RNA sequence: AGGAGUGGAGCCUGCGGCUUAAUUUGACUCAACACGGGAAACCUCACCCGGCCCGGACACGGACAGGAUUGACAGAUUGAUAGCUCUUUCUCGAUUCCGUGGGUGGUGGUGCAUGGCCGUUCUUAGUUGGUGGAGCGAUUUGUCUGGUUAAUUCCGAUAACGAACGAGACUCUGGCAUGCUAACUAGUUACGCGACCGGUCGGCGUAACUUCUUAGAGGGACAAGUGGCGUUCAGCCACCCGAGAUUGAGCAAUAACAGGUCUGUGAUGCCCUUAGAUGUCCGGGGCUGCACGCGCGCUACACUGACUGGCUCAGCGUGUCCUACGCCGGCAGGCGCGGGUAACCCGUUGAACCCCAUUCGUGAUGGGGAUCGGGGAUUGCAAUUAUUCCCCAUGAACGAGGAAUUCCCAGUAAGUGCGGGUCAUAAGCUUGCGUUGAUUAAGUCCCUGCCCUUUGUACAC
């Protein structure tokens, strides 16, 4: 894979901190991630190699992968991003 | 479980290691 | 211009079934009993049932608010469209999803299958009840599969009746060496709604009120008012 | 103002009926001109699978259905009050459509 | 008692069997064999012949920025413009590779390791506690000698009383409502208008209203009335009034099969396999091959018929791919125009047997169309192992079918078409629907098989 289809994968991890899929491989473009011509395939097996780091939750379904945040994946994704504690996600915005 | 034990094997070879198990749970000890 | 009401309707479904499957594949370990989706063309509201439902929230609210954007992503639908909310559940030993997944606890915590599911039958016969079933199947002893009934009360097989005074859940438990499965049925009460049960008796439960005695009469009283 | 028409379908017959039972009261409420609720002939979907799902026994059928019930219920009123009187009786297992002018 | 048959012929499909590089495989009495939604041109797809890719996460050590990897034009090889490989020796900045570990994905194996679902005993009428009786007890009574019922359905006796599941009830459907509710996406009747002879209009617009048409609420039938037969009891028979005095299904107990299904599942245990991969894509074959047996069916063998005109009637359904209309063609088809996400458009769904006439007249006929040669047109990346469809030819067996055997008691057999599923192309299959519409029976245990009670056992797998 190439390594700027990757980086756009962390940054809907964050402030939603979930992610999706279809389990199509020959799928060439994934819907969500578009404009960035990045396929199923390369999302998919990206996030199959989180999961063995353990960053990553799964949970299958009829087709569709489903990934959430871990409680460690905050910490790894705000110095990956290089982001400060100070704002907040939609985790503390409501009440 | 005593009572599970001698349910099901009451017939078999270990009829009598499970019936003094129950009779252990039944009467104290 | 829009889809036929053909298939619109049956467009319904397997969005509530989709949904439901991914709940129970996810929230089997909070006692999840069902959902009940809303539908509005403002927000189209997914109500969750469970049994702990304070704990399905997370931290102030913070489990359910992935599962919404989870919902927001999935099915097409833009944000600002869906609410989630997590509610207790009426009777859970009135569920049958919610015993189902209370014997797998039991089971996969290593108790003895004649207390588990004896456990679980008092407990729905005390709930309120007229008479439930569990069945246990599979290797419970050695490597010949048996199977094991639990009946307690009353049971309908037959008839319309057993389409809305009976519940069915069917439960995969995953142990070392194969699968049981567990069915259990409840057969819900009366009270025309409470809540709790149909409306509807029994079709062939015939009440018959008692009389009461009126004052036998002696004399032709021509009483003026 | 002409051809002011309520689309009323559901799956269930007991809600429909008093979806449109309500929504004829409340057009009682506001002394309109109401064509009542009109019944379309009910749509029956058909699906006949094979009871098994290996294909060993004795050729038993299942027989499945959907029975869709519409209603159309016809104001003659401007197009202020129409909006007021659907928004109230909100209600799960029906489907509302309207179309004016 | 009968009716239609099947078994006989051709053809179509499914099994054995012979072959085959492969002709993937499950299933073998009811309870396999037009079943696996199994009508597979590629995919499907398992099988066979080859050829790519890693889609080997992660951890360890090495190679390591003197590079591991990738695309590679041209030539060679190939089936390829497959860089797959040799030369051509350039990108590609570690996205990797080698080993060690260990995962993975498998329509691979066990369905006798399992779940779930389904089939069968059995849709037969069975089944079981509680408390009370009787027994030292195993056990028994209830759950019965009998009458009755579709029914352990009931009466009736009665040491049992009450119950419960199954049956019934229930749910859906069919039949009745000139009573009610309503209706410009359904109409009737009337009024004018228009046309042609007071008449015909599926022809135009208003108007009363729901009979027709839709669909809701509710009635309605309960062996209720009468007469027989009944321990005159449960109930049976006949009739009257009535739309109806059996509508047809759905659902279906306990306990069981070493029933089928890992090939429907990200239901699943173990086992096998994992980079000349049992993973997976690509391409081509195969699934269909054909001396012979066995099962579902279709066409028929004619005159109660065939050929050609004419006339006249449906219902359940589908539709973004269904189709209205004008033109060019023998026709399958080409063209453009619209409508319809649907009681609004196809559609008044102008269906076929049936009917009314013409011709052919008992013969291997023009019956019956198989088998074959040529064209023509569609769907597709692709039609040769004819995918289908149209038009010309050729004309096979077939003269009512042995032993045997299947299904059926009323809008039922049977004839006849239409729709749905499969569907790019597609029905001889199946699942539904309407049309025409009968013969005979209203009984029994003789056969097939199931159940109960008195026998007796050397039986207790």
């Amino acid at each position: 894979m190439p390594k700027k289809n990757r980086i756009a994968i962390y940054e809907l991890l964050f402030k939603e901190g979930v992610m999706v899929a279809k389990k199509d491989v020959h799928m060439p473009k994934h819907p969500e991630l578009a404009d960035k011509n990045v396929p199923n395939l390369h999302v998919m097996k990206a996030m199959q190699s989180l999961k063995s780091r353990g960053y990553v939750k799964e949970q299958f379904a009829w087709r569709h992968f489903y990934w959430y945040l871990t409680n460690e994946g905050i910490q790894y994704l705000r110095d990956y991003l290089h982001l400060p504690p100070e704002i907040v996600p939609a985790t503390l915005r409501r009440s | 479980d005593p009572y599970e034990d001698f349910q099901e094997n009451w017939n078999t070879k270990h009829s009598s290691g499970v019936t003094r198990e129950l009779m252990r749970e039944l009467n104290g000890g | 211009v829009q889809i036929s009401k053909k298939r619109k309707f049956v467009a319904d479904g397997i969005f509530k079934a989709e949904l439901n499957e991914f709940l129970t594949r996810e929230l089997a370990e909070d006692g999840y009993s069902g959902v009940e989706v809303r539908v509005t063309p403002t927000r189209t509201e997914i109500i969750i049932l469970a049994t702990r439902t304070q704990n399905v929230l997370g931290e102030k609210g913070r489990r359910i608010r992935e599962l919404t954007a989870v919902v927001q992503k999935r099915f097409g639908f833009p944000e600002g469209s869906v609410e989630l909310y997590a509610e207790k559940v009426a009777t859970r030993g009135l569920c049958a999803i919610a015993q189902a997944e209370s014997l797998r606890y039991k089971l996969l915590g290593g108790l003895a299958v004649r207390r588990a599911c004896y456990g679980v039958l008092r407990f729905i016969m005390e709930s309120g009840a007229k008479g439930c079933e569990v069945v246990v199947s599979g290797k419970l002893r050695g490597q010949r599969a048996k199977s094991m009934k639990f009946v307690d009360g009353l049971m309908i097989h037959s008839g319309d009746p057993v389409n809305y005074y009976v519940d069915t859940a069917v439960r995969h438990v995953l142990l070392r060496q194969g699968v049981l499965g567990i069915k259990v049925k409840i057969m819900l009460p009366w009270d025309p709604t409470g809540k709790i049960g149909p409306k509807k008796p029994l079709p062939d439960h015939v009440s018959i009120v008692e009389p009461k005695d009126e004052i036998l009469p002696t004399t032709p009283i021509s009483e003026q008012k | 103002i002409h051809r002011i028409r309520i689309t009323l379908t559901s799956r269930n017959v007991k809600s429909l009926e008093k979806v449109c039972a309500d929504l004829i009261r409340g057009a009682k409420e506001k002394n309109l001109k109401v064509k009542g609720p009109v019944r379309m002939p009910t749509k029956t979907l058909r699906i006949t699978t094979r009871k098994t799902p290996c294909g060993e026994g004795s050729k038993t059928w299942d027989r499945f259905q959907m029975r869709i019930h519409k209603r159309l219920i016809d104001l003659h009123s401007p197009s202020e009050i129409v909006k007021q009187i659907t928004s109230i009786s909100i209600e799960p297992g029906v489907e509302v459509e309207v179309t004016i002018a």
